[PDB]
């Protein structure tokens, strides 16, 4: 088969990565350790500190967002009502 | 030494252009081939001087 | 070596789904783009069934639907998957396509794997416009309306594609036939460009969470990410169920079930939810020309981002100023179709208007003055001079 | 230190190690996940099959 | 020993009693969910009221 | 794609500044702890992009005491990130040992990279 | 190397149409395969503009169809291209699969390149039945009346699977919205698996007209293989052009131009010319729980013959003994095709019998007898002993 | 597939047979010109397929003197068949070198073949 142009990966035995030296790996088998092992104390305090690093980055862009809707749904309730009429002439023409 | 190039070889600057203005008269005249049957902006093209 | 791996068949379902190399640290983000090949799978078989008992004709198209919903046998569970269906399609997709920009895979070496990706949303826009517009209800015809008049203010060229578009002088009977031989088609021409767009994934594999390089630890498909898949699988068809059975018509218009009138006009003209953004922004622009050229070059804004991010990181997970402007576009892309849902009056004009700047802005001003400073910012922080 | 010194893994450990016991809570739960996806399967294809018969106002005609 | 060997190491038994269970599945929790839908509901059915005009 | 050659142009002219150094390195040491790439057990020039041809000579020349030790230190990584745990207190990266090992060997890369095309696009006259 | 050989896509075009290693020897046999390409996406274009003027109810089927020819703008050339083409899509396939038998292909290293090319020429015969019964002319009607009626003497199975087939209690109006729907779909199944096709050819290249390895001599497909299929393909339209616009209706019956009714029968009942040979076979086994097996199983012998011959060399070139029986093979496919357009009488009941055992006589009675007389031939004539 | 070992012997009782060979091989004689791959310059061992490891074997084990002089036939072959001619009779294999090259490294592959099955489908007893 004709060979096309090198990647960045390979396949299993020539990955393509640096070579290695001196790391060790150990483990025991799934049939050989307890079962239903991660339910809690992971919902408790460990998935509550990995969402707590992450929601000042969310709810500060949604903070914003909301009190701009809001705020313009509270003003296309006034103008079309009977207190808003010489305020509705001057804007709309 | 330190001139005119980006991304592009810019040594090309007009060693590219002239026969694209050719190429341009030949993909320009491309769509001078596909606009007939069409008789919508082909005012643009039947006003020769034969047939 | 294993007849899985000598087969000529066989070993194409053998690189991809049961020893492809995968990075050991992918969460369960990487599992929306398996299951939009569960989606479409069922959007086409429910809709070749649904295609037995329909109708084109612009006199008999308002009640084969119906003649599916209470003649045909299981029918209203053939329709309602057909129609919860699409718009369960519609929500992991933008799932799958803001993932992407976060982590930043549309980065060297995965372009054509971006670009690619940007002509799968233009033909998926495509086909639920043109399925929609065969109920032919009264939002089926005003739609179908205002969008084929856009395609008269090109100059010159104008009236001679509306009414080619058309078959005639407005939407007629030839208009509604030739929608659906439309529709049947293009969901095959988006099966190809799914295959094209597993090829380019099988070269580079996927990325990861933390951006940095994963050929050093890896773990094969079977028996790990296969059992993973089935964890979402089994959570996509239970609230595929909770609407089908139990509220049907949430997601939709009760103008639909009105048969289409071109004499009485209704009060309100609005899109599916998931086209209202790409609505307020031709709305936004008071000229029927620059309007559709801005909505069409608001899908094909995403093919600048891969010249724009100047950062030497890939991802935004150690980005603290680039991850509170990704979450800046996110909550204006709801904004924008709440907003294509309103009537036209004030303010909703003028907020429709600086909403679709920010749009804008995002891709050209914020991407590459904010992924400059932060390079910056991991030098001086580090080097002692 | 050396490659002979495993380290510890009685923190996720059993306390009795008995060969069946995984053995058989693994195929009651793997066996049960097999049962339900091959009778919630053949309904599926059942009413894709089921609307290809003889529609109400056809049966009324009879 | 006596729970393993029983039909959780044959795979003909593992890809048939899987399968043969489920025909008895399909009958059986079929009826009991056909007997709770009508009790939780009787009174307001067609045939209390067929019989309430006797 | 920004350069170190300008990164480096641009981050040298704030350090020799008195008053511009007064400003922006407290806001860069804020930033690399909001990071907290230490806390996973890395240094900063294990997070480059290496997929492209500068990035690919400049660890080809790194010695082999430190390319053995960078490849443990990503492989401790994807391990921290699996569990959904962090690694405890003790070995964190310090800020003494958080320097560029990696960035002598781009700048040269780079500089090296910048002449043959000069002596390329070159307009020599008699 | 060169961008068309580095390129994801690109080499996938580089590696079968630019520099795909081809023998020298081959002659203009081996351009029936490239029309089958062609002849492919002439049918599934010219399909889709005549679906937008279609109307599929049984009360508007044989009017769509008048109105495309009398109506549409240059409707007559769409629709005779449509029928005419399809009957030209048939005589190159014929001429296909007779080349692959003389020169024997089927054998090793290429089984599943035969295997994969009897699916093929099952789901074509399917679709061009599907769309005959579209028109809704008279020879549509009876058409399926006797073709459906073949699945009630399945025993136990039988009344179930008709009436499953046809939607109600005869040929009524959802047996013609089925028909349909699934003629749009199995041409989009063939092209799926005419990529599974290519596939397996670009492990083992083509055979050449000796038999004999041809990796020796070889030779790209640019410029002496391209240039050698036009020739071919500007003769296969100009003879697609002296058919749609001089004699658009001689490979027709002129009964399909009166619409159908289910009260007259016609005198005579016959198919399209290229299920004729299939037809007689049908008709001669006096059973129609017996003769729908044996029609089945005659397209379905094809795939006896890799174990059948017993020979060491590979094609009829040189074989003059497997020459005379390949003649004989060609004049009974036409004998068959002559009798499925008679009148069932005598004596074209006998005549039909011994042919269609003739059929079968040829994959397992003829095949091994002298595919084993050559071989000891061949080496007595040699050996001296 | 019709193994040449079993060619062989139908082939042999033929040729030994007296009243056989007096009706089989004018037969035989006349079914090889009427071929004509002679006229090609091809012998018969070349017309053999080689898709299989029995005739992959037999081929590494022939000498290298006749194993050029082969690939050399074949090309002639190929080059005839394209200009549509026939060689000339002056390069026409004659009756008396159309010989089996081929038929010997062939009969011990197979000898070999069957062996090797019939010593592992074997049911020895104490
Ligand atoms: C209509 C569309 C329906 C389609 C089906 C649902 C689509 C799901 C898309 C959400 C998603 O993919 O985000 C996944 C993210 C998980 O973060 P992670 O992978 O780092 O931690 C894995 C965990 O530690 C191990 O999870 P483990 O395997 O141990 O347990 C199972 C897991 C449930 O499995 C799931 O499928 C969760 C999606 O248990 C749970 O986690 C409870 C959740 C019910 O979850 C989150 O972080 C929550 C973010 C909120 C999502 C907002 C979506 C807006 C539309
Ligand atoms: C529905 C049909 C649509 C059109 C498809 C046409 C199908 C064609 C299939 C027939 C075929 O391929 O057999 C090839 C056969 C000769 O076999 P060969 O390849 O060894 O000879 C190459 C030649 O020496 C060089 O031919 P050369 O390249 O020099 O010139 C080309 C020639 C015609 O080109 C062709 O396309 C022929 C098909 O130009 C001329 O003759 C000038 C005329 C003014 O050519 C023959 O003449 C034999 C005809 C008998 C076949 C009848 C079978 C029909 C059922
Ligand atoms: C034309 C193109 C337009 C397409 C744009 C469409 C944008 C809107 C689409 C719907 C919004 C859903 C997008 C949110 C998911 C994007 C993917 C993502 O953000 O990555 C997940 C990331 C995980 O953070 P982790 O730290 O836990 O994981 C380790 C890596 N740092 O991030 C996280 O922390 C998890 C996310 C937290 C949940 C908040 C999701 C947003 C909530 C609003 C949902 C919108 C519906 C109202
Ligand atoms: C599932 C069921 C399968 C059914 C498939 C059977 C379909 C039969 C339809 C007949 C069309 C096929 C015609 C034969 C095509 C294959 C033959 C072939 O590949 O070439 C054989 C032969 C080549 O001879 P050479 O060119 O090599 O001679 C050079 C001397 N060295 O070529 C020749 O010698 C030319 C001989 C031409 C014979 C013409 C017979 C065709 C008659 C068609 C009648 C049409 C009626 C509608
Ligand atoms: C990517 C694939 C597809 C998508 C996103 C899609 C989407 C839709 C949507 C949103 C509707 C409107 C549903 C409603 O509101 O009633 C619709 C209607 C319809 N579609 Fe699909 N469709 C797809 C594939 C197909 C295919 C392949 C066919 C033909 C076999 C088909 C046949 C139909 C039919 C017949 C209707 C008629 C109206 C109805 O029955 O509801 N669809 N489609
Ligand atoms: C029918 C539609 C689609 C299908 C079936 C599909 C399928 C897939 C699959 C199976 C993956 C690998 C698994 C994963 O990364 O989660 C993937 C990755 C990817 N997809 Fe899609 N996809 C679709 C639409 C899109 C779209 C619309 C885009 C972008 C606009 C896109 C861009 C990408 C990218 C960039 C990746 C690589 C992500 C990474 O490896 O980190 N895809 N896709
Ligand atoms: C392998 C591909 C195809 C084959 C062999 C085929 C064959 C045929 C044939 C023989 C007829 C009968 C023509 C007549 O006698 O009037 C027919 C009818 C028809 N076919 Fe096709 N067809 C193919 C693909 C398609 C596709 C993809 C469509 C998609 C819309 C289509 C649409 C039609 C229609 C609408 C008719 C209606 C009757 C007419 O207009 O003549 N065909 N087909
Ligand atoms: C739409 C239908 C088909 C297409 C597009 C197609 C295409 C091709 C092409 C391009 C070739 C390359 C060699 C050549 O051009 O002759 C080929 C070879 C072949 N085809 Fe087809 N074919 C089709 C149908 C069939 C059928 C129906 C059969 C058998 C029942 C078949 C069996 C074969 C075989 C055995 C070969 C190898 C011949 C050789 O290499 O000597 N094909 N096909
Ligand atoms: C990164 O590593 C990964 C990976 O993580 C994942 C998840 C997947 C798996 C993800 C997928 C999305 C699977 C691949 C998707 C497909 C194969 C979808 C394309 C196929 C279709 C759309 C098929 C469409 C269906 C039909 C044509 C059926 C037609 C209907 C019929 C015939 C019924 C009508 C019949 C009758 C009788 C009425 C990988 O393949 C992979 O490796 C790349
Ligand atoms: C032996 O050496 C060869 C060889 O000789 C040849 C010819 C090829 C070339 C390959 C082929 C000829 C295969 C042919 C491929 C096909 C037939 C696939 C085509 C399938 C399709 C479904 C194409 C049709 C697609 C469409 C989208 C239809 C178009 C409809 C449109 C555009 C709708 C029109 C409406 C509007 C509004 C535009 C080889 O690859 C090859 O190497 C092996
Ligand atoms: C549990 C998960 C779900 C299960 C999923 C199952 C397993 C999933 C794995 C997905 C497999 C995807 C692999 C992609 C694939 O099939 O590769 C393409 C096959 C190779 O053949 P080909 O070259 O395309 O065909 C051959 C083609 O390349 C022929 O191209 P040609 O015609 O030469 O050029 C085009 C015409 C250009 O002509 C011109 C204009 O000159
Ligand atoms: C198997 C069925 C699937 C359908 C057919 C599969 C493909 C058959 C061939 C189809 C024609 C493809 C030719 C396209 C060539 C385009 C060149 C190219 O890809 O350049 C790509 C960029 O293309 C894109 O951005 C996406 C294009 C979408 C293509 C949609 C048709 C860049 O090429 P590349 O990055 O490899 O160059 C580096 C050189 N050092
Ligand atoms: C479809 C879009 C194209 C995208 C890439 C294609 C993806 C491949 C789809 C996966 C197919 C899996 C096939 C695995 C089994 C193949 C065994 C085999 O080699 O069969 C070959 C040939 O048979 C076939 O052609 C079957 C092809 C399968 C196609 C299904 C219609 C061996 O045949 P067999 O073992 O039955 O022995 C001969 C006795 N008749
Ligand atoms: C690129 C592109 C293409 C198309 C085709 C497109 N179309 C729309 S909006 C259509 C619409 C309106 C204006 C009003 C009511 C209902 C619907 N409508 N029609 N189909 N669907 C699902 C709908 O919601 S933006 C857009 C963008
Ligand atoms: C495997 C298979 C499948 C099918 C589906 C099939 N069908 C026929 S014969 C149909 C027919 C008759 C009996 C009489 C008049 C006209 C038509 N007729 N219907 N379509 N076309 C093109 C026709 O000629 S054999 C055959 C074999």
């Amino acid at each position: 088969g004709p060979p096309s142009g090198k990647t960045y990966m390979g396949w299993w035995g020539h990955m393509g990565g640096p070579k290695q030296k001196g790391i060790t790996s150990y483990a025991v088998s799934p049939y050989a350790q307890k079962p239903l092992q991660g339910i809690f104390h992971n919902a408790v305090f460990n998935s509550f500190r990995r969402f707590k690093s992450q929601f000042l980055y969310v709810l500060i862009p949604a903070g914003i967002y909301w009190y701009w809707w809001k705020n313009g749904n509270e003003y296309n309730e006034f103008l079309y009502s009977k207190a808003g009429r010489e305020e509705l002439e001057r804007v709309n023409v | 030494t330190g001139l005119h190039f980006g991304r592009l070889s810019l040594r090309s600057l007009t060693a590219y252009a002239p026969n694209l203005m050719l190429w341009g008269g030949a993909s320009m005249l491309g769509l001078f081939v596909f606009t007939e049957g069409w008789p919508k902006f082909q005012d643009t093209l039947y006003k020769k001087i034969p047939l | 070596m294993a007849f899985r791996k000598s087969n000529v068949y066989l070993s194409l379902v053998n690189s991809y789904i049961i020893d492809s190399p995968q990075p050991s640290s992918i969460n369960y983000w990487w599992n929306m783009g398996s299951l939009l090949g569960l989606c479409l799978v069922i959007q086409i078989v429910t809709g070749i069934f649904m295609a037995m008992h329909y109708s084109s004709n612009i006199e008999l198209a308002f009640s084969s639907v119906e003649h599916i919903m209470r003649d045909v046998h299981n029918g209203y569970i053939l329709r309602y998957l057909h129609a919860n269906g699409a718009s369960f399609f519609f929500m992991v997709m933008f799932m799958h396509m803001a993932k992407g920009l976060y982590y930043g895979s549309y980065r060297s070496p995965r372009v054509t794997l971006w670009n690619v990706g940007v002509i799968i949303f233009i033909l998926t826009i495509a086909t639920a416009f043109l399925g929609y517009c065969c109920v032919y209800g009264q939002m089926s015809h005003w739609g179908a309306t205002v969008i084929t008049n856009l395609f008269s203010a090109i100059p010159f060229v104008g009236n001679d594609i509306v009414s080619w578009l058309w078959g005639g002088f407005s939407v007629s009977n030839p208009t509604i036939q030739r929608f659906f031989a439309l529709h049947y088609l293009v969901p095959f021409i988006i099966a190809a460009m799914v295959i094209m767009h597993l090829m380019a994934l099988h070269i580079h594999g996927s990325s990861n969470p933390l951006g940095i390089t994963g050929n050093l630890d890896r773990i094969p498909m079977h028996s790990y990410f296969i059992f993973k898949d089935l964890v979402t699988v089994f959570l996509f068809m239970l609230i595929l169920a909770l609407f089908v059975f139990y509220s049907p018509n949430t997601l939709g218009h009760p103008d639909n079930y009105i048969p289409g009138n071109p004499l009485v006009t209704p009060a309100s003209i609005v899109p599916e939810w998931y086209l209202l953004p790409f609505y307020a922004i031709l709305r936004s622009i008071p000229d029927k020309l620059l309007g559709v050229i801005t909505m069409f070059a608001a899908i094909l804004v995403l093919l600048v981002l891969p010249f724009t991010d100047r950062s030497v990181v890939r991802g935004n997970t150690f980005k603290v100023l680039s991850k509170f402007f990704f979450f800046i576009f996110v909550f204006n892309f709801v904004l924008l179709g709440q907003i294509g849902a309103c009537h036209v009056e004030v303010p909703y004009v003028l907020m429709g208007q600086i909403a679709t700047f920010i749009y804008f802005a995002y891709f050209l001003i914020i991407v590459p003055v904010i992924s400059t400073i932060e390079n910056v910012l991991f030098y001086i922080g580090r080097v002692n001079k | 230190k050396s490659t002979y010194r495993t380290p510890n893994f009685d923190d996720v450990l059993k306390e009795n190690n008995d060969a069946d016991k995984g053995r058989s809570y693994a195929y009651f739960m793997v066996g049960a996940m097999g049962l339900l996806s091959s009778a919630g399967a053949k309904s599926t294809v059942e009413t894709f099959i089921s609307s290809m018969t003889a529609t109400a106002d056809v049966l009324a005609m009879a | 020993s006596s729970l393993y060997k029983t039909f959780f190491k044959r795979n003909a038994v593992f890809v048939g009693t899987i399968f043969a269970g489920a025909f008895v599945f399909q009958t059986v929790f079929d009826t009991a969910i056909t007997s709770w839908y009508e009790n939780h509901n009787k009174g307001k059915l067609w045939k209390d009221v067929k019989a309430r005009i006797a | 794609p920004q350069s170190f050659t300008s990164i480096a142009r641009i981050g040298d002219y704030i350090l020799k500044s008195p008053v511009l150094s007064k400003l922006c390195v407290p806001v860069a040491n804020q930033f690399i702890n909001l990071a907290g790439y230490k806390k996973l057990g890395l240094k900063f020039d294990d997070l480059i992009a290496e997929e492209n041809p500068i990035m690919q000579t400049a660890l080809r020349r790194l010695p082999e005491d430190e390319s053995y030790a960078r490849a443990y230190r990503i492989i401790r990584a994807h391990q921290t990130e699996l569990t959904h745990h962090l690694l405890p207190r003790n070995e964190w990266i310090k800020a003494q040992e958080d320097v560029p090992y990696l960035l002598p060997y781009i700048l040269e890369a780079e500089a090296a990279a910048k002449e043959k095309d000069e002596l390329d696009n070159i307009e020599v006259s008699k």
